[PDB]
């Protein structure tokens, strides 16, 4: 039911907005969650009320996107932004949307595909590593390809973690037997960050 | 002043069983339909069972995901909610939160349940042969695939500690399996590849294995 955005990024002192799509939320009421690293979420209290004041937090609900507007951003609304409604069956969540407000210039992943080892293979496994470095904000979505089909089935990856520059790290593992791996002509790990994309592709060739 | 704290939460086998008590105060508990609600370790929130207050008789309510196996339930005398969780999947492993209302307005700290064996495992330690593709002029990245271990930690060192410069150890990953796996990459200096020996020093204390493995090019 409901669609966010996996990340916004904004600048200080401008106005962030995180978008929730699900079909009719219109008619339903939007809940917004913010949840920093490591704490438990808490109710983000906005306005729905037209005028008066600027409001730091205010919401919007219509037709089928839902969406928070958080003005005078600043560092301390930093945090995954998580909407809600009340569904036939219980609360469905939306898929949280981590907001980034930029304490540095964007900084562009770097990344490093690795083939299975001929160790690996031999041992009747397969894995392909991909690693990703030095990018700014700490968001990015990584997807898997053979050859052309994206692949969803046997991906872990991690959550950025900061690195001791203050840029982010993350990696993404695709598992897959030696007969899958040797069964296509390629995979590509596709890492998105930014609006930009970077695509690594390897092959037992 | 609202508060929410939850308990019981800890490491289970799965197929087993557990109980989980969120103790309320500073409202009127009996006055409120009550949520559980949890987080997978690195993914978002999903609902797990609501029950109503006292006047709609405490009716309750369960997400597909925990038809017939988890059971809510509340004590309005001690102001207490509780989850009866049975035939425990691995995932189910959450941090389990106590929300209150209609309008989850207040959320506790929440408390951890983890679905696993808790079955030592040492690592089986791949090598990542070199590549010049993604690096700066004159050098290639080569690496270790530290993979399948419980629990953490790992260490890993390069050449018995000798070679610092351009390693990058990166954070596990906690695999569905339950287990993690990590990889550590050096950049080194291309011309050194085949005169110069690499081997990742690989230490998983809990398990008490180590691994020296050497890392050649292709």
């Amino acid at each position: 039911e409901l669609t966010q955005p996996p990340s916004v990024s904004v600048a200080p002192g401008q106005t962030a907005r995180i978008s929730c799509s699900g079909d009719s939320i219109g008619k339903k009421y939007a809940y917004w969650y913010q949840q920093k690293p490591g704490q438990a979420p808490v109710l983000v209290i906005y306005k729905k009320r037209p005028s008066g004041i600027p409001e730091r937090f205010s919401g919007s609900n219509s037709g089928n996107t839902a969406t928070l507007t958080i003005s005078g951003t600043q560092a301390e609304d930093e945090a995954d932004y998580y909407c809600s409604a009340w569904g036939d069956k219980g609360m469905v969540f939306g898929g949280g949307t981590k907001l980034t407000v930029l304490g540095q210039p964007k900084a562009a992943p770097s990344v490093t595909l690795f083939p299975p080892s001929s160790e690996e293979l031999q041992a009747n496994k397969a894995t392909l590593v991909c690693l990703i470095s030095d990018f700014y904000p700490g968001a990015v979505t990584v997807a898997w390809k053979a050859d052309s089909s994206p692949v969803k089935a046997g991906v872990e990856t991690t959550t950025p973690s900061k690195q001791s520059n203050n840029k982010y790290a993350a990696s993404s593992y695709l598992s897959l037997t030696p007969e899958q791996w040797k069964s296509h002509r390629s995979y590509s790990c596709q890492v998105t960050h930014e609006g930009s994309t970077v695509e690594k592709t390897v092959a037992p060739t | 002043q609202v508060q929410l704290v939850e308990s019981g939460g800890g490491l289970v086998q799965p197929g087993g069983s557990l109980r989980l008590s969120c103790a309320a105060s500073g409202f009127t508990f009996s006055s409120y339909w009550m949520n559980w609600v949890r987080q997978a370790p690195g993914k978002g929130l999903e609902w797990v069972s609501g029950i109503e207050n006292k006047y709609a008789g405490g009716a309750t309510y369960y997400a597909a995901s925990v038809k017939g196996r988890f059971t809510i339930s509340r004590d309005n005398s001690k102001n207490t909610l509780y989850l009866q969780m049975n035939s425990l999947r691995a995932e189910d492993t959450a941090v389990y939160y106590c929300a209150r209302g209609f309008g989850t307005d207040f959320w506790g700290q929440g408390t951890l349940v983890t679905v696993s064996s808790a079955s030592t495992k040492g690592p089986s330690v791949f090598p990542l042969a070199p590549s010049s593709k993604s690096t700066s002029g004159g050098t290639a990245a080569l690496g270790c695939l530290v993979k399948d271990y419980f629990p953490e930690p790992v260490t890993v060192s390069w050449n018995s500690g000798a070679l610092t410069s351009g390693v990058h150890t990166f954070p596990a990953v906690l695999q569905s399996s339950g287990l993690y796996s990590l990889s550590s990459v050096v950049t080194v200096p291309s011309s050194s590849l085949g005169t110069q020996t690499y081997i990742c020093n690989v230490n998983h204390k809990p398990s008490n294995t180590k691994v020296d493995k050497k890392v050649e090019p292709k």
